[PDB]
């Protein structure tokens, strides 16, 4: 009675569920959303039982009483003693990423500019840049600042939206799932590439990941780390090198959330399903790899190592951290 | 300030 049902936003995560639903023998199987918020209702009524989350994410589903259960962890240097599934996580860098060749773009300059973002609520893409900028400009007018954006989730018609381009078929304009073209870290990065908007924001793992032929992919695989700079808060721009000492915040990981009367199963089932499909999974690359997606980040990072136990069995306050959850809440404010 | 947003 361990089947799990997982929660997969959009049609190409449908597809990798069903794959892994396949592939564990009916131990996952899969409901499908066509936002992330969507899915937490879905696992509220109980029609779900879990789904992997953005930080901003989990705030949404926490204050609706789900819980955080396994973290996404990465590749590391300190802590290299202890296997994956036991280290501690230690936070993604969210920066601000802009052309090398826009030159004198600044932080301080980002008035009127077009931007690119993740989606509307999330960490890196929304919470920490409108956060930052909501508090240093006075102003909850975050609607009004920059002249056009691509911000999955916000109105279609508005200027939020107008550099969003929707899927091959311009459909779907805006959608805060992988159909939109310039959704999530990967799209809003290729929003910045193709120069549709001035800035990105994501984090530091994205700029690497699709530079220098780290990237295939026909937008990526010509684009070159040198010819992109990152915003650090003082006013200068740095080589996306420096991203430890040029970054808006240290985000909490992508992290597992479900029920709370449900979270012991979903971990146990988890657990066992990455032994099998994880980064040295029994049956990946054999069979599936539930933490590849051809650079598309489908229902976990392709960047993950493992999912992480966490530490002090923590709150989705404690685990977000009690500044970074002031911080949305303050912002919510304005909305 | 608090409550589930659904
Ligand atoms: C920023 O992100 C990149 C990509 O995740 C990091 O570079 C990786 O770091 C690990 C170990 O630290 C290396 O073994 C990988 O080979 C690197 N990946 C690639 C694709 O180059 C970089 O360390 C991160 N920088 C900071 C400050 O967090
Ligand atoms: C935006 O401004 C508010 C106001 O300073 C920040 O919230 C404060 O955060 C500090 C540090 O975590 C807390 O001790 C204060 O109690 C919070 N203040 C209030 C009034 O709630 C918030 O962190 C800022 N946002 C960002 C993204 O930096
Ligand atoms: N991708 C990440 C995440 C975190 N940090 C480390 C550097 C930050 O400065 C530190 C904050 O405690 O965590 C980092 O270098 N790279
Ligand atoms: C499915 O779960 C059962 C019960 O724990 C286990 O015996 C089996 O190995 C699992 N198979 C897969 C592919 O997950
Ligand atoms: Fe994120
Ligand atoms: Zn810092
Ligand atoms: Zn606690």
């Amino acid at each position: 009675y361990t089947r799990v049902v997982w929660c997969a936003v959009g049609p190409e995560e449908q597809k990798k569920c069903q794959q892994w639903s396949q592939q564990s023998g009916q131990n996952v199987t899969c409901a499908t959303a066509s936002t992330t918020d969507d899915c937490i209702v879905l696992v509220l009524k109980g029609e779900a039982d879990a789904l992997n989350l953005d930080g901003g994410y989990i705030y949404t589903a926490g204050k609706c009483g789900l819980v955080p259960v396994l973290a996404e962890n990465r590749k590391s240097s300190k802590h290299s003693s202890l296997d994956c599934v036991l280290r501690p996580t230690e936070g993604y860098l969210a920066v601000a990423v802009v052309k090398k060749a826009n030159e004198g773009l600044t932080w301080n300059s980002l008035k009127d500019k077009k931007s690119c973002h993740t989606a509307v609520d999330r960490t890196a893409g929304w919470n920490i840049p409108m956060g930052l900028i909501v508090n240093q400009t006075g102003s909850c007018a975050f609607d009004e600042f920059f002249s056009q954006s691509c911000a999955p989730g916000a109105d279609p018609k508005s200027r939020l939206c107008a550099l969003c381009a929707g899927d091959d078929q311009g459909l779907d304009k805006c959608v805060p799932n992988s159909k939109e073209k310039y959704y999530g870290y990967t799209g809003a990065f290729r929003c910045l590439a193709e120069d549709v908007g001035d800035v990105a924001f994501v984090k530091n793992d994205t700029v690497w990941e699709n530079t220098n032929g780290e990237s295939t992919a026909d937008w990526a695989k010509n684009l070159k780390r040198e010819d992109f700079r990152l915003l650090c808060l003082d006013g200068t721009r740095k080589p996306v090198t420096e991203a430890q000492s040029c970054h808006l915040a240290v985000a909490p990981n992508h992290a597992v959330v479900s029920r709370s009367d449900r979270a012991a199963h979903v971990e146990q089932v988890l657990l066992h399903q990455q032994a099998l499909f994880g980064k040295n999974g029994k049956n990946c690359p054999d069979k599936f790899c539930l933490f590849k997606s051809e650079t598309k980040n489908l229902l976990f990072n392709d960047n993950t190592e493992c999912l992480a136990k966490l530490g002090g069995r923590p709150t989705y306050e404690e685990y977000l951290g009690t500044e970074y959850v002031t911080a949305i809440a303050n912002l919510k404010k304005c909305s | 300030l608090e409550a589930c947003a659904f």
